């Protein structure tokens, strides 16, 4: 108790604008603060909250003092913001709120899906089926099985061409699966291209 | 400039002691110690006002702290033991408790055994053709397998250059066995060039990880070689292929 | 698939603005629009969506073709609000969300939980006890046993006197319960106030 | 004026035959009927466009349509069975499948076996003293219970007149029996006023339920009174005490 | 008479707090309320003022029904706030104030007082003088001469820069001023700037 | 969704009849419409309680009334005339004579006499260099003259897009004849920009002035264009200069 | 400059509510006060003001360290308020702004403006004119002829009969005037009585 | 208890020295000394931290102090001159700059010529019949005229007692030449009692005005008597005329 906070996750299109609101149960509260904290480094500050509400820049935050409760308004997201976010109240000796996490997710022009098969260096062979360039809306999730590993989505970016492209892998000892069984247990796109030979 | 704090990583035996320091560069006069776990914000444990200050938070266990000098707020556990792994930060205020410049951080873990700490096996995927033949650009897969703590750091270096322009890693280690209280952990790691810049033999591409374990006085006695802060690596040279 | 939505409920103090983003897969869609809906009655249209951007007023939506998603933005929330809010595309045959719903909350000026007992009207008793005035931020759960029911908070509003107060009620057949130990499965204020006599 | 949508509540047995009204007064082109169950958006079961149209959406199983005069689209079903048991919205607009204005709604219950509907049992709760004084103000409560479907409207009345300020009804029906999927519903009801008002005893109090369940000519052949559409109510006079 | 009420302009810089104040004369009054109204527009409810006095939030609001008052207080003002505000009162078929105006003026940091001088598109080029950056301990007046006409201090708000300037217009029938005697009616910071060529 | 109300303008002869229309959405009972002037408040013309009422507030002169559907009620004059000339408000009540929902308003101007009805000149003045090259930021001024009576809509469309940051439009017309009771209105307008943008010459700059006059069914015998209801705009490109 | 304080003076309706504003320039200024000055007499400590925003009690201080603002608010005001408010703050070396005069003005409820002639005592009898009675909405201002002599009005309490007067007192140097003349130069209601005999 | 502070009142010619006695009762380490004038709040001219201090605020000309019981914080000026006229207020303080206590004040004039020294002329008027006679309350006024400076205290004494209730006086003289820098000041009273009570004739009413101009030992060369400090008083008894 002490201090609430959004839950579960925000994960929205890159250009929509988040809204954070924080509740305090003491009245006696002195000063409020927004943190953010990327995965997994520090807290590093991001907003002093005001009674008088803020203005700059891009990010808003006010305080309602009455109703207790403080916001925070990020208007225009962008795929750095995708964070945790950290609702600071001194009461007294300063509570941290455990967070809200917020994952920007890009969107991607022309996603033509795919689950390539790339091959071990060195020897062995082994395996990794590469799930990418889908769009952001495809949600990827476990297997039925525990002896394959599946990793959630990662976003990429190549500067020097703007182009970005989510990614997904998953791996399993030569039992033997192969990249076109692989994420059975997720909601692949209706046009998941299978290369075999 | 900054607020620093050391060391980034560490593994302690149950009963064996350590001494985390926060130095300040900003001759401020509060410092603090929190402690970071899951499902709950961070918690203090000491905190400083000057330079003979103590207090409060959630002191026990074994959490004492001095404060000789202004820069230096010095936290030390003097009988380390499970719980107490964790995450710890550290904070420096000119205020009283106002602005906090957080340090980069603590990953302890303490393990009442040496014997399941493991180094990370890593190899280097290369990109399967397909991919060049149709989106005209290669993507080297990363792997890390079998290593605990999660205490690694991952990155890619084409041609004696550290790069990030086109990378992406996992933010958080796999678990191998998610029932397990000490799982093994995994993690996995993404670098994406243009297909022509593939083909370029001359092109070289390596996935370096830092893994973070045992010291040197450590007492190991297992078979396996000392798992000690090492670097492990992978390559793959260019394929016109 | 088709048009996601954002999840969970949004629940948030009263004087708050909120955000609402919707995700069309079918690039070539036509026609957007906003509905609310109250619970539980009909679909009542809000906004039309254009890519101008909107204005009236409160409310804010907005078109990114680009993007190919549509928002919300409800600022200076009023209880009344409180409804399933449901983003429509047409798309050749015009598809309805599935909804997100917003549960406004009050917040509570002079908080004193209590849980009294009122006495049946004729005779038998029965007996009910009643949960109120208790903070906005505190959740009342059902129980334990499948003979005891339990209703979740109920913000109940009395405009004569400016004053909006919590209320949720639980009663049984005699186990014998008593009001004592109703709400045991629910976090309740460390001085929440038990009548007797 | 606006979209009139009759009727509001029906329980059917499983090879029945009723019809749905949708009353138009736009003067529209277009007329659609929807179909909303939990988990899901609406779900189109059939529209016309003039006097003469029928189709899209997915109008299995039995949906038969009409459009006749240009403000009445009917919306029917010549064997109600479950599943069926939905809340149904009729609509309009002059668009095409643009801006549409939407009826109050159906919620409509097809069961098999009519034996397990209940007529409510409405009971009024009078305020506790220890709340009284304290609060100088005062609740009752009312109270529905044991009925199905959850087809009921819950007033409150004071002095012959229903208020809607200080009122708050549960926005849901609460399982008696949350096992078994047909289970006997609850409801609850607060009506709070100062504690000036419930003292004066020349107030009347009176706690309304309105319940839609079988109709005349409808079989019924149990030892108990026929569940038909009917009122329940229970009083309660403000008292000194 | 009946619902008087503050009366002229409120000109207050951008930190401050402010004080309506509206008094009625029929002691059987029955319920009040505040509306807000930005030029010109429709008035929006703003507050219901109840004896006990209200709450949230930057706005407060209450009201004595002994000495018969009804008073309203924004602390920490912004510009948004500029708009007229008006005292409703019931007590019988609710009489509507005749509200008064709320003028925040905006604090400057760095302001260098200039008049330049616009020169037409097309042709003829008229002649347009633009008094601009000044503080706001800055009055524009209106001018000696009829054949030129002069806009009192407008606002303006470089969102993408958090920028803030103040501006007055000013214009004429070729007589043939010049921007330096254009504003002799007024009173210029002793620096201002003015360059001709 | 709201309270709309039409017309947003209009210009009446003496002796012209015409109708408002406030539509209320919100299925409420009450409502209202008022009359607004300068130096006094509000002043209620009709309401209705239902679907049939009328009567209090101030009606005379020429102020009927309407309301056959209850989410519309009509206020109309039979005959207009000086004065009558004023800003009507209509609004909407679920209470009685408790919070109200007012709708955009309307501006009407009645004239014995409509050869003074004037439509404005828009004109667009290029920055100044004194100011770029001391500010490194330009300002745009647009001035719209001789228009009578008020009612105009200016904007700023910046490369096909209207943009409301950077500009400020006068909160108040002007008067070109201070004495004479039906003076001329001017308007002035500024937009600012970060001199890069002023002096790139792909950058478009138009001003935009939505005027209101006559209507169709009006007479004109004036040497003049009819000042109907027109768009006046004056543009300007980015000056590399 | 420095400290900056409301300029002149805040002549306020006895039921009133009033705002006070204070503005200091040193970000890093540690602790903040309102002093009260009566007429004309000593500083004596009112409040000292807190971030948190004071308390009591009819008397209400606020601070807010990020806009850099002060404010005190008196709600009610009484006319036993009227004083010289002094906004002090401690900047190293404890600082007194200038300060603002308020002038709470008593409510005549029932006022009947008469100009009564009191003849003098001893001899000479010179010339006394007395003009009494009227609301606080009339208004007094000096004299043309300088050999002629006009009080500002001046605010009486008949505290035992609860009744509040309001005078103002003419006299000249045989020139020679009476009662009917005397306060010519104000805005002198319809209804003044005028007892010549 | 508190702190006191000396003189009050007091006239001097150009040239002429004096000082200032402010005492300290609460045992207090800081004392400060003030001035305050028109058009700017108080200025600080010295103060001390202990027992041996001087120095800030502000102190030419001739101001200079002296500190050395501590509970004695003494004020003078060598060569008095205008400015210098100015009303001066002692401070005592506990702690630090915080909360301060100021003494009563002083009210000095420096002129370089006394010759335009002037004691008041006080007289009472007997309420206008015309007043009893329709508010049935009777205003007694009195009048101080020639005074220079405003060194006064107005007072009424009714039976020889001094009232508070019902009186009321100019807050500010009123300058009988608005030219004049010197100008000769003048000040008027009000006492409004009821009817009946003035018309009591044991009641006594006495305006009185204490003036405090020159002293004993004061050069003095006019032919006119010395403007001493001084007490006028005016008389008037109940009529029951």
């Amino acid at each position: 108790k002490e201090v609430e906070q959004d839950p579960g996750p925000f994960n929205v299109p890159e250009g929509a604008t988040v809204a954070f609101n924080c509740t305090y149960s003491n009245s006696a509260s002195q000063s409020f603060f927004w943190y953010r904290q990327d995965s997994r480094k520090e807290p590093k500050l991001l907003m002093s909250v005001y009674s008088s509400g803020n203005e700059d820049g891009r990010f808003t935050a006010q305080l309602n003092r009455a109703s207790q409760y403080i916001s925070l308004l990020i208007r225009d997201s962008k795929l750095s913001d995708s964070a945790t976010y950290l609702c600071v109240v001194r009461a007294g000796k300063l509570i941290f709120g455990q967070g809200t996490e917020l994952s920007v997710k890009p969107n991607i022009q022309n996603p033509d899906p795919a689950v390539y098969q790339l091959r071990d260096s060195k020897s062995s062979d082994k395996s990794v089926c590469l799930f990418t360039d889908f769009d952001s809306q495809t949600n990827v999730s476990q297997s039925k099985d525990s002896d394959v590993y599946i990793t959630d989505k990662c976003v990429l970016d190549m500067r020097s061409m703007d182009f970005k492209s989510n990614s997904a892998v998953a791996w399993s000892n030569k039992s033997d699966f192969a990249c076109a069984n692989a994420f059975n247990n997720s909601i692949i796109p209706e046009d998941t291209f299978f290369p075999s030979p | 400039a900054g607020v620093t704090q050391t060391p980034k990583f560490r593994v302690l035996k149950t009963g064996q002691s350590m001494t985390l320091l926060c130095a300040q560069d900003m001759n401020h006069e509060y410092m603090y110690w929190y402690r970071q776990d899951p499902g709950m914000g961070l918690r203090l444990i000491h905190y400083s006002v000057g330079e003979g200050t103590t207090a409060k938070g959630e002191v026990p266990d074994g959490y004492n702290v001095s404060r000789l000098k202004k820069q230096n707020f010095l936290l030390g556990l003097e009988s380390a033991a499970p719980s107490q792994t964790s995450v710890y930060f550290c904070a420096s205020g000119q205020g009283n408790f106002d602005i906090q410049y957080f340090g980069a951080g603590t990953r302890l873990s303490v393990l009442e055994d040496l014997k399941n700490v493991f180094p990370p096996e890593v190899a280097v995927f290369e990109p399967s053709e397909a991919e060049i033949s149709h989106t005209q650009k290669a993507t080297l897969v990363c792997l890390a397998t079998g290593f605990y703590p999660d205490h690694v750091e991952l990155s890619w270096w084409v041609n004696g250059k550290e790069v990030h322009s086109g990378v992406c890693t996992d933010p958080q280690p796999l678990k191998e066995q998610p029932a397990l209280n000490d799982s093994r952990y995994a993690l996995s790691s993404r670098l994406r060039v243009s297909a022509t810049f593939w083909q370029n033999p001359r092109n070289h591409f390596r996935c370096q990880v830092q893994f973070y374990g045992l010291s040197e006085n450590d007492e190991w006695t297992q078979d396996r070689a000392k798992p000690v802060t090492q670097i492990v690596s992978a390559e793959a040279w260019g394929r016109a292929d």
